[PDB]
Parts: structure tokens; C-alpha cells; sequence
């Protein structure tokens, strides 16, 4: 996932050197943020949203 | 907690990295648009002062 604030436009995300073998897609889509949970933490005292 | 939280916000943890990086491209998106926002301000300057003329051209129409 990658950070979008308000009112951006632009969004560049860098990847640095790697094997790129056996890749085979991108695919997208943009989600709001205070829908979208901080998973890896079991829990999250600022999610208020149900 | 509402009052609590009001404190120690949110964080960005994969835009450490990057920060050189977005803010050398942010100056350089920077000097182009203030180089388009001269241009088109010139450019506004010399057709208001063609608009003017407009004024001299209708008084002068009005003659009989």
C-alpha cells in the first residue's frame, strides 16, 4: 500500500534493484484511508469505522 | 480517548526513503509551473491591454 494526502495528484512509488523473474502482473485500485486497517497489529485504537 | 488521541497522529512508513527523491522532483515541477505562470500571465497583460482598445474603437464607432 502506499500513502495518498489530501487533495494529491501525484503518487510515485520506487523500487530498488531486483530479480524480476517469474512476475507476471500489476494490478491496482485506491481505497480510503479510515477504512482500510493497520494490519500486522493486532490491534488498532484509532480505527473508528465499523 | 477523544482527547487523548488528539495527540501522536497517523505515520508514513514507505515515504522515509523516498523523501530526497519527491523533493527534488517537487522543485522541478516547481520551476516549470512557474515558468508556464509567467508565460501565461505575459500573455494575460498584452490582451487586456488589446481589450482597452476596445473602449477607444466603440466611442469611435458612435459617430455620426
Amino acid at each position: 500500500l502506499y500513502p495518498i494526502p489530501a487533495n494529491a495528484t501525484n503518487v510515485p512509488i520506487s523500487i530498488p534493484s531486483r530479480n524480476w523473474a517469474a512476475f507476471r502482473g500489476w494490478a491496482f485500485t485506491r481505497l480510503k484511508t479510515k477504512e482500510t486497517p493497520s494490519l500486522g497489529s493486532g490491534y488498532d485504537p484509532y480505527y473508528t469505522y465499523s | 480517548t477523544a482527547r487523548g488521541i488528539v495527540t501522536d497522529f497517523a505515520f508514513l512508513s514507505p515515504l522515509a526513503s523516498s523523501a530526497a527523491s519527491r523533493s527534488s522532483a517537487r522543485d522541478d515541477k516547481l520551476t516549470a509551473l512557474l515558468a508556464q505562470l509567467d508565460s501565461l500571465t505575459r500573455e494575460l497583460n498584452v490582451v487586456s491591454q488589446q481589450l482597452l482598445d476596445l473602449r477607444q474603437q466603440v466611442s469611435a464607432l458612435k459617430a455620426s
